[PDB]
């Protein structure tokens, strides 16, 4: 179950990183 | 719980599942499909020959009746034994099985195949 | 004159030929250059990833507002 | 053989950290190309700009 | 059997898929006549994709030409009202056709396992005809179709931090001009080939896991080929459908409409009464009777969850309604909220409406609650009632 | 022999297997009527998972 | 083995038919490059579908804007530029791998049993193609889009019987207007979903009987599944035509159109040069060279004629042409003749070009008039060769 | 008329390449009869013997596998190749003759190819 957590949290990490190389809001970014 | 013999909104309702079921010509445990839960399939399997296909035989009467619109004579309705099940036993094992073998590291016996 | 794939299978032997016309062998003891291949891969999938996504925000961004309008508000 | 095993003992053990790879790769490798070509479009064509014109702002 | 010379056609490789699937299907051999509804719905799909073709051969999708584009099929084109009325009073048909097949899924419980799946893919179906319709509607550029089209679409601005650059960019310039229709008249077409995409999809799931019955029971005992005997049935439908249909297109083709559009749009007035089409009726209700307009695009969202969630639930055993008097009664009850409830958005804001679609709705949700509790207490009831 | 056996738990056998099994190459050897049986590549590639 | 708990997702009936047709269905181990342009075909089918929806989203089917909207999507829409060159460069380099897909068959003898439904049904799609491109072409309402709608709708009126009737009913009305113009645009929208459900059944044929080889023996022997093996390999097909695709769509975007299609269409003007689109260049070479008009559009006919009654010919066991030189002679040949009736079709009707035309038709037709006697002839080999 | 190699050297040149063409892929003539083309030679398979066939389905496969290799067969066994040597002729020649006699008088096809 901790192995599957953090795998889980990686890949949340990696789609965060496909959406946000999507979407490219380096702009919107202020915080 | 306070269901039997101490509810009248309980007596009521067995009253007119009695009324229905006997009206078809079928038993409670008949209305289990085996498709529905693959407990009641084991259950099924395990069950002696004579009474699966007394089960046939009664699902099959009744989907003719509800074909032809009609009911069973007042007959073969007094001649009911809607309640006189034949299943919970066998499906309530199945499913203690099934427990046993989840709690302590099991693979499932059978799985719903994804459709 | 017992054939060729019956002395095969009765008669094992570490001495393998392999076909070796359009891909040659590594010599018997190397280690397998199993990384290189993945990151001639890696390569060809950062290009693929970034086709897509070119395709992707053309064809939304088309759908997107035009200069008429832009221009027009005032 | 020691560079690619190296990385590939980096970046290669979880499937996830190679997508985050793949994709941060793609867009560095974007950004670089991009920059390239822009370097050669000025050394080629030098002198024709818009920002290049001697009357730019003189027409009022 | 080794199929040395051919028989028979029908099982030639050619037609052999449609002769299992068409033809050869077993069937259970009681069932009533709302299958005959859900091969309605099929066929009304088909009038609507036809006369859409035949009616986009002579619409202009600008904004300066569209209204008269339109009074020109009326006016000009030999025969151009009967496919204009045919593609209006279609839509509504086949939303009519699309209410009876969900509710007959739901009194007999057809969600249950095992066709989930079919229930999903239904449910999917349901979202694409809303879209099909809505968009469609905005097509002949009336009053009531601009303010409808501004209305839904703005408010898709109630998504928290994306709302304002969703609704910017599906207007396309800042409001629901040309760009918007072109934009429309596009999806219009394009969309129902989606749907009937949609529509294989779903036939293909239930003919993996065969059909229901009214009795909910298992029924592989007695099991007849679906020709001739369920085409007749269908027949009989369909001949009855042409002629509720013929009533509707001939003698009362605006009845099912509003008048306000027959007005060429004027985006500086606004009309006194901005209400969808009336199968959109009981969303708008559900969505208005929520105030916080943020609310009641989560509410909107929370009606298609509750509707994906009904085949995933736990003990659900007896299926029929014919055996649930409880679940009988719970549903007659929601039928009735439904048809308030649609009758409800029809109405102004003031009072006492409001209150009385805020308790609508939430009797819509308590009917999608309560259904598991009475699967559980039905899976506790065998070993009470046994009679000796 | 007993201590080393129990001094091996689960952190220690994914260690090990992923030393041994992960990724690396098999070697194949089939007869009969092993026309249905799967290629090499579907072997080696079986030897990692996508979705960890 | 029973199917008692599930083992490979792949395997489980929601992914088994893909499984079964796409992942693991058995192919020859020996193909080469040329049967990805039919793997290709399907992905240029899908671009111009994706592009045609996002400019329909501009396109304005009147017959006052439909040139300033397609030059509103040149200028003013962000990325264009992009959508309407890709959706012409991509008809052209649909019908480019159409031609490499018909003409691999064609060396192959892949139309000889029992793969004639495959052919059929391919030739069906190429009439599908040839009409959907037409009819698009003539949207963006230029001088030649205008002109050789005319020309060839005009060149219907052929038939004894009927003739101007139908001419009347396809124009919509005296000439070439406005309502052709509508109907053409809707006719463009809908064709490629029936193209697409062509290519399906295409695909199912296909599949029965399975793939040829280059060698054209029965290969049951030595086949491995789909993918990985064969994805690869159309991988490689498919980045090879995105960059022959980007070079024709960034570098020579009009390189393959005609000039006098940037003027707005006048009806009271003819170009000098009404020519088709390069890839409707041999049938229009066919229908001038052959006189008397009513004979062309009989000689059009008997292409297609001639196309279809290809895979019912006599024994020809031996079906590769790399075992058969006389015949890779003629394909040869007729591929030669192919391409120079093409360029004729350019070329003005003047001296020599009639000739030159009339000979070269006669040659095509002498092609199919040809096979038939090569295999009757050489159904007697084995006889006059054999060494006992 | 009946043109073979000895009186026709337009037949000669033709036969002589198409013995070039088998001893490179190392593959009789009567290999490349499909017998999914016609069932006449399914039926004609189906009568010849085990070892016939098997050697069929192993030149054929060793054929494939050199059209996949891209590759030809070595010149040793490319020299050890014999073309022409037929084994299905006369069997086909019969099994056409059978279903002729038996279309010829009354009779129903033995065998018939599904649609398509
Ligand atoms: C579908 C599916 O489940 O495929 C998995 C399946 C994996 O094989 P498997 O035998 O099911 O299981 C192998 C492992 O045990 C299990 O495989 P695995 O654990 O390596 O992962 C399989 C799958 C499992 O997914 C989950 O567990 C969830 O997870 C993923 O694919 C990971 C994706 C991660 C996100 C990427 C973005 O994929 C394939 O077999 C390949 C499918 C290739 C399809 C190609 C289609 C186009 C080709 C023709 C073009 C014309
Ligand atoms: C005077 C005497 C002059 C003699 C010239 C002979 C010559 O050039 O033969 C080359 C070659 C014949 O050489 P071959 O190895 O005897 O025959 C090739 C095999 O049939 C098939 O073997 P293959 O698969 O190696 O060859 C197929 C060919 C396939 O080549 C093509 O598809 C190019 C067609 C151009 C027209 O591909 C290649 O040659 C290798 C490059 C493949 C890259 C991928 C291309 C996919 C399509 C790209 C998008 C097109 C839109 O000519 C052709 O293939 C034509
Ligand atoms: C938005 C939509 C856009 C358009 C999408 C594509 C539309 C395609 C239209 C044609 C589809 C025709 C049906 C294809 C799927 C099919 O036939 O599945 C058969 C299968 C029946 O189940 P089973 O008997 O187990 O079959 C597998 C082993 N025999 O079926 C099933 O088990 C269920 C399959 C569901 C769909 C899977 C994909
Ligand atoms: C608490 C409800 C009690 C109940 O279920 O009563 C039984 C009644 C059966 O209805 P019915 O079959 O018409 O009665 C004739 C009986 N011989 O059931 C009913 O009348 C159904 C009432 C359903 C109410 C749902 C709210
Ligand atoms: C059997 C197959 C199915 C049946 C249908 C027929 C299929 C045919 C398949 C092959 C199609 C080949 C098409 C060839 C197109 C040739 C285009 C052409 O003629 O281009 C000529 C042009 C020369 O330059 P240009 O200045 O335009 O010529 C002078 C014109 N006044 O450019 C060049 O010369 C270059
Ligand atoms: C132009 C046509 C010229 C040939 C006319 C005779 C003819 O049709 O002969 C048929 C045969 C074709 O041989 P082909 O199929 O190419 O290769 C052998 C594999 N079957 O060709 C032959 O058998 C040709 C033998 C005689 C040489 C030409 C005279
Ligand atoms: C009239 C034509 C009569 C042909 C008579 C049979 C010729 C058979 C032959 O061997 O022709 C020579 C050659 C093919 O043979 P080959 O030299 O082996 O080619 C591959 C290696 N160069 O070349 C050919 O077979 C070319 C045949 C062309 C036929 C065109 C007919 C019009
Ligand atoms: C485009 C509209 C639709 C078409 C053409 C369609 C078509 C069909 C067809 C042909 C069947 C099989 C015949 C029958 O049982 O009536 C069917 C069954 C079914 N459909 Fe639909 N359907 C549509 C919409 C829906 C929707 C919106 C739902 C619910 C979300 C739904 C749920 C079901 C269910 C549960 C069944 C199972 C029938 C049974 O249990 O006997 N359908 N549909
Ligand atoms: C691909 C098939 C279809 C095409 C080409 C099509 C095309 C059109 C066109 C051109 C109009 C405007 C003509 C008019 O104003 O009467 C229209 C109107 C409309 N369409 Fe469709 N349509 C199609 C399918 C559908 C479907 C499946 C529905 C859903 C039921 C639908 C719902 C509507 C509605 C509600 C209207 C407005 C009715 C009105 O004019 O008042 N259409 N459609
Ligand atoms: C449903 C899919 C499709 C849609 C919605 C569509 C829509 C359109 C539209 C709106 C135009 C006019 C815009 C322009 O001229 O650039 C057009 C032009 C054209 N289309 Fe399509 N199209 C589709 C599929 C196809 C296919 C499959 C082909 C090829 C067989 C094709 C060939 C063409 C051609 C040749 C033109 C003329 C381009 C030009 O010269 O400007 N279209 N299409
Ligand atoms: C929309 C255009 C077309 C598409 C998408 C298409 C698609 C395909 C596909 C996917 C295949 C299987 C892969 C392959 O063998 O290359 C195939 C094979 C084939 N196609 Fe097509 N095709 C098209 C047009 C045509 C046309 C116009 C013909 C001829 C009239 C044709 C005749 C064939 C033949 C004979 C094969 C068998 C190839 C073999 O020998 O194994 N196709 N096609």
């Amino acid at each position: 179950q901790p192995a599957d957590v953090k795998a889980a949290a990686m890949w949340g990490v990696a789609a965060a990183t496909g959406g946000l190389y999507l979407v490219q809001v380096s702009i919107l970014v202020l915080p | 719980f306070l269901d039997p013999k101490k509810n009248w909104l309980a007596a009521q309702h067995m009253k007119s599942l009695v009324k229905r079921l006997s009206k078809y010509g079928l038993r409670y445990d008949d209305l289990y499909d085996p498709y529905y839960d693959l407990d009641v399939k084991e259950a099924l399997n395990r069950l002696p020959k004579e009474v699966v296909d007394a089960r046939h035989a009664r699902l099959k009467r009744a989907i003719d009746l509800s074909m032809k619109h009609e009911y069973l004579p007042e007959d073969l309705q007094a001649m009911q034994t809607p309640f006189r099940g034949y299943l919970q036993d066998m499906l309530a094992l199945v499913k203690r099985e099934r427990a046993e073998r989840e709690a302590l590291g099991g693979l499932p016996l059978y799985q719903r195949s994804i459709p | 004159e017992i054939p060729a794939t019956v002395a095969a299978v009765k008669n094992p032997s570490s001495k393998i030929i392999y076909d070796e016309h359009n891909h040659e062998r590594f010599p018997p003891g190397d280690p397998s250059k199993r990384a290189f291949a993945y990151f001639v891969l890696t390569g060809g999938r950062f290009v693929y990833a970034s086709l897509i996504r070119l395709l992707v925000l053309k064809f939304v961004l088309s759908m997107s507002a035009s200069k008429d309008v832009l221009a027009l508000a005032s | 053989g020691g560079i690619f095993e190296s990385l590939y003992k980096v970046v290669m053990r979880r499937n996830s950290v190679y997508v985050t790879f793949v994709i941060a790769g793609a867009f560095l490798g974007e950004r670089a190309v991009d920059y390239g070509i822009h370097k050669l479009w000025e050394a080629n064509n030098v002198g024709k700009r818009y920002e290049d014109i001697p009357v730019l702002g003189q027409k009022l | 059997t080794i199929r040395n010379q051919r028989f028979s056609l029908l099982k030639e490789p050619i037609s052999s898929t449609l002769n299992q699937h068409l033809i050869d299907y077993p069937t259970p051999s009681n069932l009533s006549y709302w299958w005959g509804f859900g091969s309605l719905a099929g066929i009304c799909l088909v009038i609507q994709i036809v006369t859409g073709v035949f009616l986009a051969m002579h619409y202009t999708p600008h904004v300066d030409l569209a209204f008269n584009s339109v009074e020109h099929v009326m006016r000009d084109v030999e025969g151009g009202w009967l496919l204009r009325y045919m593609h209006a009073n279609g839509a509504s048909m086949f939303f009519i056709v699309v209410y009876l097949h969900i509710f007959r899924g739901l009194y007999y419980a057809s969600y249950s396992s095992p066709r989930e799946f079919v229930w999903c893919l239904g449910v999917v179906i349901f979202l694409l005809m809303i879209v099909t319709a809505f968009t469609g509607y905005v097509l002949p550029w009336g009053q009531m179709s601009f303010w409808g089209a501004t209305v839904i679409t703005s408010l898709a601005s109630a998504i928290p931090v994306v709302g304002d650059t969703i609704v910017t960019w599906l207007w396309g310039g800042f409001s629901v001009d040309n760009a918007t229709l072109n934009r429309f008249f596009s999806l219009h077409y394009l969309l129902p080939f989606l749907l009937v995409g949609a529509s294989l999809l779903h036939l293909a799931a239930l003919h993996q896991y065969g059909s229901n019955n009214p009795l909910g029971v298992h029924s592989e005992m007695d099991q007849i080929s679906f020709y001739p005997y369920f085409y007749v049935k269908d027949l009989v439908g369909w001949v009855a459908f042409a002629i509720f249909f013929s009533i509707w297109i001939f003698y009362a083709p605006n009845v099912l409409g509003h008048p306000d559009n027959y007005i060429p749009a004027n985006p500086m007035s606004t009309p006194p009464h901005i209400v969808p089409e009336w199968y959109f009726l009981p969303i708008y209700a559900i969505l208005r009777s929520i105030p916080d307009k943020s609310g009641g695009v989560a509410a909107i969202a929370l009606v298609f969850i509750c509707l994906l969630a009904l085949p995933f639930f736990k003990s659900m055993y007896v299926r029929s309604s014919s055996f649930r008097p409880i679940y009988q009664g719970i549903f007659w009850l929601l039928l009735a909220d439904c048809l308030l409830l649609g009758w409800i958005g029809c109405q102004p804001v003031e009072a006492p409406f409001v209150t009385i679609g805020q308790i609508s709705s939430f009797v819509f949700f308590l009917f999608f609650a309560i259904t598991p509790i009475l699967g559980r207490v039905g899976r506790g009831i065998p070993n009470s009632y046994t009679t000796d | 022999l007993f201590a080393r056996i129990d001094a091996v738990d689960a952190s220690t056998i994914k260690r090990v297997a992923n030393r041994f099994i992960y990724d690396k190459d098999v070697a194949i050897a089939a007869m009969g009527p092993i026309q249905r049986l799967p290629d090499y590549n579907w072997f080696r590639r079986r030897t990692y998972w996508n979705r960890y």
